């Protein structure tokens, strides 16, 4: 291409338009095109690409239907703010899990996952390991005893790695990212 | 009576009968006769002489043994050792689950080393983070070509690599010319970086922080120290 001014003289179907949407990279036409795409993969590349070209404010949406949920979550934790991830956490915790809860815990201190977690484990082991620091090792023991306990040896693991970093005043976050064509 | 006979049975015999014994459910006894590394092994799974099983393993000579065994060990909650085997296995995933649950840096360094090993980008990041190490996360990105994303981190939690990194990303973009594609500015214009003056760097909070990293946040806890990371955190952090 030479301009998408060209696109303007002629161009057609959403499918065709779409082709243009890549060919030009006409992402204007893409936007609609996208709306009208629904050939996933198509999208699937594209939001990123969209991001790549710009705007994550939008990209987030794109991805939202796309089920790169975790990725969005990742964006949220990247940024230095706390809720959105948590609802999402709810809404995927609520959609089962055996290895994923982890995502909610680190950037946090406190997790509620533990209430659920114990049920998956329920050997008071996880519950203790997890438990002890909120000053709450104790409930984990109560059950553990009730069972007829089975713990007897442990390996290193004493909380020793830093869940730290993110964004104190001066020099941002990025909810929204500015740029310029220049 | 049989015992007199017992001298007068060897290798293979012991095995068959061992299976019988096993049928008898005289597992221990079955253990005593035990006669094949496999045979000993499976029985050992059933049996659980844990240390003992290790000796049979000796050098196991198959992670599969360790994998199988790991599940077993873990069941027995013979973790110190389990960690040693699993570590010996260096079978990262399960091992991670324990290690993480109590938590641990040391595990993390060795693991970091591991993290480097694994071959998909993503895990290694969590680690880098987990350790608290922007630096690590960012270095990692350099290899993978995570570039847009790397910029976000570099921005958010400022190592001001956003400036450094952005130039390079932009360069790629640059390669793929078009001015919009090029995209440009750091202190001023398009971006106003340090002139914007907003939320990922500075000294005072940071000093407080410097310490902070060192103590345990506290609320009420165990020998397994504190750090929190919630509402409170937000407030001080702003300060």
């Amino acid at each position: 291409k030479g301009y998408p001014e060209v696109a303007l003289h002629f161009v057609k179907d959403e499918k065709t338009r779409f082709s243009l949407a890549l060919e030009c990279g006409n992402i204007e036409i893409a936007l609609e095109a996208a709306k009208a795409l629904d050939d996933k993969n198509c999208w699937e590349k594209l939001g990123e690409v969209a991001l790549l070209q710009g705007n994550h404010q939008i990209v987030e949406m794109c991805y939202q239907r796309t089920k790169n949920f975790d990725k969005l979550s990742f964006l949220y934790l990247i940024t230095g703010n706390l809720e959105k991830l948590r609802k999402m956490m709810k809404i995927a915790e609520i959609r089962k899990d055996m290895s994923g809860h982890y995502q909610n815990a680190l950037y946090l201190g406190d997790v509620s996952e533990r209430v659920r977690i114990l049920k998956n484990c329920g050997q008071k082991s996880l519950a203790y390991l997890s438990a002890a620091t909120h000053g709450l090792d104790e409930e984990a023991e109560s059950l553990k005893e009730t069972f007829d306990p089975e713990k007897e040896t442990i390996p290193d693991i004493d909380p020793n790695a830093k869940l730290l970093q993110p964004p104190a005043p001066i020099m941002p976050l990025d909810t929204n990212w500015p740029l310029l064509t220049v | 009576m049989a015992d007199k006979v017992l001298p007068t049975i060897p290798k293979e015999q012991r095995t068959r009968v061992a299976h019988f014994l096993e049928k008898q459910g005289f597992k221990q006894q079955a253990l005593t006769v035990s006669t094949d590394p496999e045979h000993r092994f499976e029985l050992a799974l059933q049996l659980g002489e844990l240390k003992i099983a290790y000796q049979l393993a000796v050098e196991a000579e198959s992670e599969q043994k360790w994998k199988q065994l790991a599940e077993l060990a873990i069941s027995k909650c013979q973790f110190s050792l389990a960690q040693e085997c699993l570590h010996h296995a260096q079978d990262y995933g399960g091992l991670l689950l324990l290690a993480t649950a109590s938590g641990n840096a040391s595990m993390v360094n060795k693991l970091a080393e591991g993290a480097e090993r694994d071959g998909k980008n993503n895990v290694a990041f969590m680690s880098y983070f987990l350790q608290g190490k922007l630096d690590a996360c960012l270095e990692l990105l350099i290899r993978t070509g995570r570039l847009p994303e790397a910029a976000f981190l570099a921005r958010t939690y400022l190592p001001s690599q956003v400036s450094r990194v952005v130039k390079l990303w932009r360069e790629n973009l640059s390669k793929v010319n078009q001015k919009a594609a090029e995209s440009l500015a750091d202190p001023t214009e398009y971006e106003n970086l340090f002139p914007g003056l907003k939320e990922a760097f500075v000294v005072e909070e940071w000093v407080k922080e410097t310490h902070a990293d060192l103590w345990p946040a506290k609320q009420y806890p165990l020998v397994t120290p504190n750090e929190e990371r919630n509402v409170m955190e937000e407030a001080k952090g702003f300060q």
